[PDB]
């Protein structure tokens, strides 16, 4: 049937503190999946934070987020793992995690793409 | 006339036994090339009718077979007239096999006019058969019929036609099916509602109609509808969709293949002439002669020595 | 080696035979090598231009016409052999033409193998960067010096059943119309381009190479994204409208594949041209101390080397 994700881990912080979200699917074939994050807050549209794809040692982050941040995959657990590092107060937004079917040669994805959309989970930074 | 002596006469054997192997391989030649024309009609068999146009490559199977034996056995036959004494055994058959050669060239020049001829046939038939194609285009779930779509979208793009004469028979007839498109669709009913004998019709074509070479990104739908895109118009432009009916394509294509093949077998016919007349050349020698054994002695070789008139009357007794 | 006559003859008629396979394998090559060549005749473009895979080609068919050479060099060894009066007149020359054959087919050989076992390593990267800079050279259909980007790129799409390098979805993401043929007067296409950075035209949707004749529907080529934008449609993986593997991929298997047979070919051929020049040599150096004579029955001794090896390295 179809697909549900599922985001988890979202909670307030402080600044320059650090986080773990967790983003979870159904089925069993998520290793083909090519997965990505977006953030948006109000007053911004979604921007696109962090991808992974097929291979797994291909990831790629915002310029303004370069470094930053670091996304990981488990096909075990058929999860997908992002770490907040360094935060600051306007990180202070909703994500949601995506997964699309294999679109595996623009490394480098926009909203307009992706399929399968999560809920999402808001994070707040303080100072 | 001309005369003849034993060199002569055994330097023309050796020139009959190379042009008989060439002439071998001519036939060779011409039997797969035969072969490669039944294959590929048959390829494009589906998108026409089930059977049609299949008598020149098997006209042409069976000549080059014909060709390749016969060369075989007038080698054999300049092998022994090589020897008299070989030859003797070949003394009452020479007169039949000229003739059987003469038919040979005959039904072979018939053959080759028959390559150039034939082809207005197959027009009609691969219209018709293009027609019901087209027809079936829209009902792919259809058992026995799934495979025309693929079959029309692929011969499309291959051949870089676009329907039977273009675009407007595809406007005229169907081709998106009942099931994939929304009855309640208010545009759709006011279309089926305006369209008798319902049916849905709309003004455009399937992709594989596109041409590649068009700047802009093929246009589809609404294509008679000038307005309905941005510095366009249809009666001028024309680099959009191939313009050439698939009709004409497929003719124009298997006609050049057809003219090669007529004149690659008017070529072998010519060596056929060739060879027949250099049969007719050493059985003439021979028979002046005055003893086979005897080929030291000059002999005398001729093409005819009867005055036409004088076979005109030998014939009608 | 002492070679007797009866044995010296089946020797000789087996060369004949093997030089006969040789000529045959120098064919086949060829061939490979031509439809290689003219394969990448319409490829060039989607290649990276640091990339050398093209030279393959143009080694392999010196290579096949080195090999096509020596076969028919073993058949006039066959030919001398039935006629011993005919080898004479062929004896000086023999020595320094199989040395010069074996040098020029080893070389040619080796050197063919060793790009085909090195050259196609290169081939995704080379791949990667050449249907990347084709499709961003898409657009420009009316700048000159790159007219034939599209057309190209369509033809490669129809031929080989693909859609993108790999994947038709981000292609929503490279601008593929070219902006004369855009309407200003359009809100959402001004909103779409004041939008998206650079002002790159960025659309939900594909070309119409991209569809798939095997689709039971109308191919789709416009708001791919959403679910409800047709009747049928959903993000779930579809058989119908567009391909579902990709071009990088296809190319390069494609190319893997006929790199790998081009290398066997050669492997095979290496082989049979070393026997047939192994048993080249062997037949030269017998009949040498028979002195071109055929029937003698001296038992000449056939040794691969005129002299022994100590002798070659003194000789340095």
């Amino acid at each position: 049937s179809q697909v549900q994700l599922q985001e988890s881990g979202g909670g307030l912080v402080q600044a320059g503190g650090s986080l773990r979200l967790s983003c979870a699917a159904s089925t069993r074939t998520t290793s083909r999946y090519t997965v990505g994050w977006f953030c948006q807050a109000p007053g911004k549209e979604r921007e696109f934070v962090a991808a992974v794809h097929w291979s797994g040692g291909s990831t790629w982050y915002a310029d303004s987020v370069k470094g930053r941040f670091t996304i990981s995959r488990d096909n075990a657990k058929n999860t997908v793992y992002l770490q907040m590092n360094s935060l600051k107060q306007e990180d202070t937004a909703v994500y949601y995690c995506a997964a699309a079917e294999p679109r595996r040669y623009s490394y480098y994805m926009r909203p307009d793409e992706y399929n399968y959309w999560g809920q999402g989970t808001q994070v707040t930074v303080s100072s | 006339k001309v005369k003849f002596d034993q060199k002569k006469r055994v330097k023309l054997a050796q020139g009959l036994w190379l042009m008989n192997w060439f002439s071998v391989l001519a036939g060779i030649i011409i039997f797969s090339l035969g072969l490669f024309l039944k294959i590929e009609l048959r390829k494009r068999s589906d998108v026409m009718n089930n059977s049609e146009s299949h008598f020149v490559p098997n006209s042409l199977i069976g000549m080059g077979v014909l060709s390749c034996v016969f060369n075989s056995l007038a080698g054999k036959i300049c092998y022994d007239a090589l020897d008299p004494a070989k030859y003797a055994r070949w003394k009452p058959w020479l007169k039949p096999y000229l003739a059987i050669c003469v038919l040979f060239n005959i039904i072979l020049f018939l053959v080759a006019l028959c390559c150039f001829l034939l082809r207005g046939s197959l027009e009609n038939t691969l219209g018709q058969g293009l027609k019901n194609g087209m027809k079936y285009y829209r009902d792919t779930d259809t058992p026995g019929r799934s495979f025309m779509k693929k079959t029309i979208d692929m011969l499309q793009i291959e051949f870089k036609c676009c329907g039977n004469n273009g675009f407007r028979d595809w406007f005229e007839i169907q081709w998106i099916s009942n099931r994939y498109l929304d009855f309640s669709s208010k545009e759709v009913k006011d279309r089926i509602k305006s369209n008798v004998d319902g049916r849905y019709l709309v003004d455009g074509v399937p992709f594989s109609c596109c041409n590649p070479s068009s700047p802009r990104p093929c246009i589809q739908y609404q294509i008679t509808n000038n307005s309905a895109h941005y510095s366009y118009d249809h009666q001028t432009e024309e680099l959009n969709l191939w313009v050439r009916g698939c009709r004409a394509a497929l003719l124009s294509y298997y006609s050049s293949l057809m003219n090669s093949m007529g004149v690659v077998t008017l070529l072998i016919w010519l060596f056929e002439v060739t060879i027949t007349i250099g049969l007719r050349y050493l059985q003439t020698s021979l028979d002046g002669v005055s003893n086979p054994e005897e080929s030291e002695s000059e002999s005398e070789g001729w093409l005819l020595e009867k005055s036409v008139p004088e076979t005109w009357k030998a014939f009608l007794e | 080696l002492v070679l007797p006559l009866q044995p010296r003859i089946r020797l000789a008629q087996g060369l004949w035979l093997l030089s006969w396979l040789l000529a045959l394998a120098g064919g086949v090559i060829l061939l490979c090598s031509g439809h290689l060549l003219v394969q990448l005749r319409h490829l060039g473009t989607f290649l990276a231009p640091s990339c050398q895979f093209p030279v393959l080609p143009q080694a392999a068919l010196a290579a096949g016409a080195v090999a096509l050479g020596t076969g028919l060099v073993g058949v006039g060894a066959s030919r001398a052999s039935l006629n011993a009066a005919l080898y004479p007149p062929w004896r000086g020359v023999l020595g320094p033409l199989l040395v010069a054959g074996t040098a020029g087919g080893g070389g040619l050989l080796v050197v063919g193998l060793g790009l085909a076992l090195a050259l196609p390593g290169s081939l995704d990267e080379a791949l990667e960067e050449g249907l990347v800079t084709a499709l961003a050279h898409y657009k420009d259909t009316e700048v000159p010096g790159h007219c034939q980007a599209k057309r190209l790129v369509d033809e490669l799409q129809l031929r080989y059943h693909c859609c993108g390098r790999h994947g038709y979805k981000d292609w929503f993401g490279v601008q593929w119309v070219s902006s004369r043929y855009l309407d200003p007067g359009d809100r959402d296409v001004a909103d779409r381009i004041q939008s998206n950075v650079e002002g790159l035209y960025l659309t939900d949707g594909v070309p119409f190479s991209c569809c798939n004749p095997h689709s039971p529907r109308p191919c789709l080529q416009n708001r791919l994204s959403d679910s409800y934008a047709h009747p049928l449609f959903d993000p779930r993986q579809p058989n119908q409208n567009l391909w579902a593997q990709g071009c990088h991929e296809v190319l390069l298997e494609h190319l893997q594949d006929l790199a790998g047979t081009l290398g066997s070919m050669l492997a095979v051929t290496f082989l049979l041209q070393a026997l047939v020049l192994l048993g080249l040599r062997y037949l030269q150096t017998a009949l040498e101390g028979l002195g071109g004579v055929i029937d003698a029955g001296g038992e000449t001794q056939g040794y691969l080397f005129p002299s022994g090896l100590k002798d070659m390295l003194k000789t340095a």
